[PDB]
DNA sequence: AAAAAAAAAAAAAAAAAAAAATTTTTTTTTTTTTTTTTTTTTTT
DNA sequence: AAAAAAAAAAAAAAAAAAAAAAATTTTTTTTTTTTTTTTTTTTT
């Protein structure tokens, strides 16, 4: 009837098994409560901590780092068995689960073959997002010649029809219609990241690929912030660009061809099915996070902040003669130009813009300019503010 | 069990297909006989002792037993046989596993159906029904060979178009090749093919039976790879069979009433 | 917007209320007790009388008269209400009503183009009757170009696909394909009549119709019967009937044809659908009956028989002297002739057919035959048989080529199968086969004739077909001797010209020989002359046609046993009649006199209605015999 | 020294070009069969 | 020698085999035209 992927079943058991036991430190299990939050639309994605994944069980966390992409749509899976054994929601919501606090950490060069599959933890500042869509998950098909239909197909990052109609006495592979209302969605969104400065070695260009955002995820990066994508790299098929003729998959059934139809040039490729097998590396993310976790409206950032740097930051603001507290903390190794630290100190505290019943911008943040003799620290200034 | 839908969709359904299934496991295994001999053990015995291939059950001890598959039978015969067959291949398989290469396949007869239709009397409402039935062979071809898995060459490419089962109805008819995607000029490969012995007699209704001011009516009928030969001309014979309609008999040519031939697929013949 | 039909849909108003409150004169629902019997299976259809149609309303009688080909689903749906909210029949199931005692009548000549489409009725002559089948009423079809399906198309006497595809922007009228589950059927029986004897015009050759029967009053006809039909006069369509072009239906739209597609030709009639429109006129029968029926309807005809037929045939059996009042009633035309009229009915009344336990098929019929000078009344006596008796078929000499003559063949023209046609053995079967010019039948046939009567059967294997017919019937023969006049002189085997085994097998002659006795030949003047001044009176049957035809039919399913008494009579007299065998006879004494013997004790014990032959019975066999078997007159 | 003209290279879009493709039905022909006429052969 | 009966011949009609006859647009590719951008070379 079925062979199943054992080793993936056992490990969505200890999962499942992982997610209904892990007390946190009080108790309650805080990846139920973090469940019965997703209760909501728009709540689709429980983000997960290897650290209790690992100190939940061993061989768990080693089996689910190893082979990541084999057992990862099983871990889904295990999340919604999970939520709807006990809740209520649309039973076509799919749960994704994706995964945080990996300790171990890779270079953008160290993606290699041996890494495809397994879960990775990558950081590189992002170049450009692309906007949100939904991409296919697994679509219905219908056979245009005996009008059969063919239920989730499902996708390998490309638009693949199914292998052949499900009619046995039918050999389709060519004529297929997608019933694009019984097909599934997942949000998605690809953004660009390179490698850091700090990673570079010596002489090279930084190393730029795609990674991928799925789910809740689809928005968490932006343009400029350096983020810690802890994803799975994968390789996506690829383009006809390549002019050098490598890795032909072809048919093993050794069928040739009668006179007239001789299995020799495009009718033969065609017939055998031979294609190429070109590839590139692209990232699939599932949990974005900052680089380094920033702070870990004024009610807004006081609420994000915690509580003892809240403290700090209210005892400071009360401190007397932050001014020159603040000037020598800014620029410790420069010395003179007080003034000059005084005014770039009070352009970065900026002032406040201002619109008019005219409408007109009324701009509030101020604008510096530092003009001198050679070797004043002037570019010393300004790596001061950009760092 | 019993619900608004027809019998033949009911037994369609596949919670009823095991259902069904399992009790005709059951009481083969278990219906032991008149006098505690459990008779069905001697007679698969002797079915592999000859390598019969066609078992026979007698149907007053199927309904007194098992009522509901009875009932089943007239009215949805095919797909109770089909099941009857898989059911079958399963206990002699279980009583000698040695006769996978057997055939792998074993007919069921039914014998013994109460209700005799009369060949005078076979109207529309006996179509895609089991009926018994008498008559007198009038006519008996020689035994022909009849696809029942058939494989094609795709002479595009000399693929082996995979083995097609081939139901009486209609010819199968490969859509394309699954290697070299045509549907090209398909044709059939001789030898991996497996076929089935097909013979096609004519049975009528017996003078001695006839009534005063009339002519005796003859209906076809087709036995298939283990009654064919089993019945000369004028021999007086019982046929129990699904007379039959929708196979491609049908007079849609011009100049005709849009009216049907039909046949019947003998499920048992007896001579007398 | 399921635009109504008025009329049609008032004469269902009208003919249910027709149904569920006309009243029999016990003042009882009868059509509520008919409809009662429709929940069984194999019943689908009422037969109601179009005598209560005009009774309970003239109206509603004239309309359906005038209008009905349009009402008659319609009142088929009336009475699937009138049961279906009575009973709880299956749903699916379909209803037919059946009209009979219509009070005009028409002929075949009658059915002219303007009886088209309304109710109708005619005698006939069922020539052959074509197998059963299903026929297609209303098809559900499916679209192959978008595979929608296409519920509930009309079949209008013939394969009709849809006109086109039910989804607007798909317009399929071609490639469809017939879900055959869905699709309903009727039961349906083709038949060929033709033109009664009595209404044949001047030089015409007997017209023929072909019947239609649907599902119930299917089998009822039967090939030789008289059965008069009552239904509608439809066309059916035709095709390549003429080689010249007449009447063609065509679309109606202007299109053209762009260049390099013109419509012309071949692409320009498939285009624009052009199709013949040839008919013929194909009688769709509603009901049918005996055209002379037997009764109002041993033991089951007993039961049909009433109250009146059931005294009259029992004081007929009762009576003595029924002998010479059958001979009368049969004979009042002839005078003397009386071994003739005694052989006659004996052989009209029959023997019982035996088989042994081998399964030898000893004869049960007796056979006659009338050998005499010209003008003896040899074919009077036939064609008396004839006129009487049904089953009485009738032929003289060479006018049967022996196809016709015992069986043909043809082919289903809708099926594959094959109709064998009826030749005059089988419809004189479990009859009488009058042959005329017995001595002048060809060897070819006369043998045919011979194994009939040796096997009481005939298979036939011939362009396709083989079957087994049964022919039960006895033969009354005409044979003219050799020389044109009988010689006493001379045996009978040289005075006659049949073949010996024929001659064997024959169970009674009689032989008519035209001496000049004028004591008789003033009794013959007188008898003829008599009649024909008096032909409509001057005729004493004691017992009427109709009477005594009921009486053979009823009298016809007693078997005699015989006693052990009788036997010993039997063998005694056969011995004696040997004796006399032993001068000489001008046919020879064998055992098959014995067997001709007790056949007509057989047979007396039969016009008796006894169940055991009895020396009466026994010794008038012998005198019969005795007196049938006549010393050659040397001189 | 700054502006600008030119060059090569890269990309998008519209017009033209490329490629893919057996099955069902009808009609002639051959071959026998059957009817009826003609012919021949046996009988008185 | 002529009549009757039988056999063969001639001609029309039917059943199957096998060779002929008929129907028969839509989607993808890719070259060419056009525009655009970054750079180098040249001019003010
Ligand atoms: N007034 C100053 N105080 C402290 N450091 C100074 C001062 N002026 C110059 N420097 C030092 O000079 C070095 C180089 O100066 P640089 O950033 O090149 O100035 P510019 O870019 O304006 O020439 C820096 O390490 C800086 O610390
Ligand atoms: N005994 C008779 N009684 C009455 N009519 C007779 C008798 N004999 C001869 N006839 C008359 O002779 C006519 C012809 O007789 P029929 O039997 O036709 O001669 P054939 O035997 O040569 O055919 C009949 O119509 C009938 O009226
Ligand atoms: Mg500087
Ligand atoms: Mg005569
Ligand atoms: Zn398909
Ligand atoms: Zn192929
Ligand atoms: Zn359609």
């Amino acid at each position: 009837l079925e062979v199943r992927d054992e080793v993936a079943e056992k490990c969505q058991k200890l999962f499942l098994d992982f997610l209904e036991e892990f007390q946190s430190s009080d108790g309650e299990i805080k990846y139920l409560q973090l469940a019965e939050e997703l209760i909501r639309p728009e709540r689709n994605t429980l983000v997960v901590s290897f650290v209790d994944l690992e100190q939940f069980n061993q061989q768990l966390s080693t089996t689910i780092q190893e082979e990541f992409y084999r057992v990862y749509p099983y871990l889904c899976r295990a999340l919604k068995t999970f939520v709807k054994d006990r809740k209520e929601i649309p039973l076509a919501k799919d749960f994704y689960v994706a995964f945080q606090d990996l300790p171990t950490r890779h270079k953008i060069r160290e993606l290699t073959s041996s890494r495809i599959g397994l879960l990775t933890r990558i950081s590189g500042q992002v170049v450009r997002t692309h906007p949100v869509h939904p991409e296919l998950v697994s679509g219905t098909f219908l056979c245009l010649d005996c009008q059969t239909v063919i239920r989730d197909v499902e996708q390998q990052f490309k638009y693949t029809q199914p292998n052949i109609c499900r009619n046995p006495v039918c050999a389709n592979r060519r004529r297929f219609l997608l019933d694009t209302n019984k097909s599934r969605f997942v949000d998605f969104q690809k953004v660009r990241i390179q490698e850091t400065q700090a990673e570079l070695p010596r002489g090279s260009i930084p190393r730029s690929l795609e990674v991928i955002l799925r789910a809740e995820a689809v928005e968490s990066a932006q343009a400029g912030d350096k983020c810690d994508f802890t994803g799975t790299l994968i390789v996506v098929p690829d383009v006809s660009k390549l002019s050098t003729p490598g890795a032909r998959a072809e048919t093993n059934s050794r069928v040739s061809g009668v006179d007239g139809y001789e299995t020799e040039g495009i009718r033969g490729l065609r017939a055998l099915g031979v294609r190429d097998l070109s590839y590139r590396l692209v990232f699939l993310a599932c949990c974005v996070a900052p680089t380094n976790p920033r702070f870990g409206t004024a009610e807004s950032i006081k609420n994000q902040m915690t509580v003892k740097e809240w403290e700090k930051v209210f005892e400071m603001s009360q401190d007397k003669n932050l001014y020159h507290n603040l000037c020598t903390s800014l620029f410790p190794t420069i010395h003179g130009n007080d003034e000059v630290k005084r005014g770039v100190l009070l352009m970065l505290f900026g002032g406040v813009p201002k619109t008019t019943g005219e409408g007109t911008s009324l701009r509030g943040d101020i604008n510096v300019c530092i003009v001198g003799d050679p070797s004043t620290a002037k570019s010393q200034f300004l790596k001061h503010v950009e760092e | 069990d019993l619900k608004g839908h027809s019998v033949r969709e009911w037994v369609s359904m596949a919670g009823p297909r095991l259902e069904i299934h399992h009790r005709f496991k059951n009481f083969l295994r278990t219906h032991v006989d008149s006098h505690g001999h459990n008779v069905f053990k001697e007679r698969i015995s002797d079915m592999c002792k000859e390598n019969r291939e066609s078992l026979v059950v007698n149907y007053e001890d199927l309904a007194a037993r098992e009522h509901v598959l009875a009932y089943f039978l007239p009215e949805a015969p095919a797909e109770l046989l089909q099941i009857f067959d898989e059911a079958a291949l399963e206990v002699v398989l279980a009583m000698y596993p040695k006769y996978d290469r057997i055939t792998n396949h074993i007919h069921v007869r039914i014998s013994h159906l109460p209700l005799v239709e009369e060949l005078r009397s076979l109207r529309q409402l006996h179509l895609n029904q089991l009926i018994r039935t008498s008559g007198v062979v009038t006519s008996c071809t020689g035994v022909l060979p009849q696809l029942s898995m058939v494989k094609y060459n795709c002479n595009k490419c000399n693929f082996v178009l995979g083995p097609f089962c081939q139901s009486q109805n209609q010819e199968v008819k490969p859509g394309s090749c699954p290697e070299c995607q045509s549907a090209g000029p398909f044709e059939v490969n001789m030898e991996e093919t497996i076929y089935q012995n097909y013979q096609r007699i004519r049975i009528q209704e017996s003078p001695g039976k006839v009534a005063a001011g009339r002519l005796p009516r003859s209906k076809d009928a087709i036995l298939l790879a283990d009654l064919v030969d089993s019945c000369k001309p004028g021999d007086e014979i019982e046929l129990t069979g699904i007379y039959h309609n929708n196979y491609d008999g049908s007079l849609n040519t011009a100049n005709g009433f849009p009216v049907f031939a039909t046949v019947i697929l003998a499920n048992h013949v007896a001579k007398k | 917007l399921e635009v109504r039909d008025e009329v049609a849909e008032k004469c269902q108003k009208l003919f249910l209320d027709f149904l569920e409150e006309f009243q029999s004169s016990d003042g009882e629902i009868k059509y509520l007790q008919l409809a009662e019997e429709l929940i069984r299976p194999e019943r689908n259809t009422l037969v109601v009388s179009f005598v209560d149609l005009e009774q309970f309303n003239q109206q509603l009688s004239t309309t359906i008269q005038e209008e009905f080909y349009r009402v008659y689903p319609y009142l088929c749906r009336a009475l699937k209400t009138f049961v279906k909210d009575r009973k709880e029949i299956p749903l699916a199931k379909d209803f037919y009503v059946a009209f009979q005692d219509l009070p005009t009548r028409h002929k075949i000549r009658e059915l002219t183009s303007s009886r088209i489409g309304l109710l109708t009725r005619i005698s006939g002559q069922v020539v052959r009757t074509h197998p059963v089948h299903p026929e297609l009423v209303s098809g559900t079809f499916l679209c192959l170009d978008c595979q929608t399906v296409i519920r509930d198309v009309e079949q209008q006497f013939k394969y009709t696909q849809p006109n086109i595809c039910r989804n607007p922007v798909c317009a399929n009228r071609r490639r469809f394909l017939l879900d055959t589950n869905k699709s309903r059927f009727v039961d349906f029986q083709k038949v060929r009549i033709q033109e009664t004897q009595a209404e044949l015009p001047r030089g015409s050759i007997p017209r023929s119709l072909e019947v239609i029967l649907r599902a119930e009053a299917v089998e009822s006809a039967q090939a030789g019967d008289k059965c008069d039909f009552t239904g509608t006069l439809i066309v059916v369509p035709d095709v390549s009937k003429l080689s010249t072009p007449g009447a063609r239906a065509e679309t109606n739209s202007r299109v053209s044809g762009v260049d390099g597609y013109e419509t012309e030709g071949i692409r320009g009639l498939r285009a624009l659908g052009v199709r013949d429109l040839s008919y013929r006129l194909v009688f769709l029968a509603c009901c049918v009956a005996p055209t002379n029926p037997r009764f109002g309807g041993a033991e089951s005809i007993k039961n049909q028989m009433t109250v009146k037929e059931w005294e009259k045939v029992f004081e007929m059996s009762q009576d003595k002297n029924l002998y010479h009042n059958l001979c009368t009633s049969l004979f009042p035309t002839i005078h003397g002739n009386d071994e003739v009229k005694r052989g006659v009915l004996l052989m009209l009344f029959g023997g019982v057919p035996k088989t042994t336990g081998e399964g030898t098929s000893l004869r049960g019929d007796i056979n006659v035959c009338i050998v005499g000078d010209p003008s003896t009344a040899k074919s009077q006596f036939l064609k008396h048989v004839e006129e009487f008796s049904p089953r009485a078929v009738y032929t003289s000499g060479k006018a049967s080529s022996a196809a016709g003559l015992t069986a043909a063949v043809v082919r289903d023209e809708e099926s594959h199968e094959f109709v064998i046609e009826a030749g005059a053995l089988m419809l004189a079967d479990n009859g009488v086969c009058c042959i005329d010019e017995f001595d002048k039948m060809d060897v070819r046939d006369q043998v045919a004739i011979h194994e009939a009567m040796e096997q009481q059967t005939i298979s036939i294997t011939k362009a396709g077909v083989k079957a087994t017919l049964n022919a039960r019937t006895s033969i009354l023969a005409a044979a003219n001797p050799i020389s044109g006049h009988y010689d006493r002189s001379k045996s009978l085997k040289q005075n006659i010209n049949l073949s010996a085994p024929i001659m064997s097998r024959f169970d009674l002659f009689f032989i008519l020989v035209d001496e000049c006795n004028e004591v008789t030949d003033y009794a013959i003047a007188r008898r003829i002359v008599d009649l024909h001044s008096r032909i409509e009176e001057s005729i004493d049957r004691v017992y009427s046609l109709d009477d005594i035809r009921r009486y053979l039919l009823f009298a016809r399913q007693f078997k005699p046993k015989i006693s052990k008494e009788s036997e010993d009579f039997i063998v005694e007299q056969y011995k004696h009649l040997r004796q006399r065998d032993g001068t000489k006879s001008s046919w020879r004494i064998t055992v098959r006199q014995l067997e001709s013997m007790i056949r007509l004790s057989e047979a007396m014990a039969r016009m008796h209605c006894c169940d055991e032959v009895q020396p009466k019975h026994v010794k008038e066999a012998f005198r019969l015999l005795n007196k049938s078997i006549i010393r050659v007159e040397t001189p």
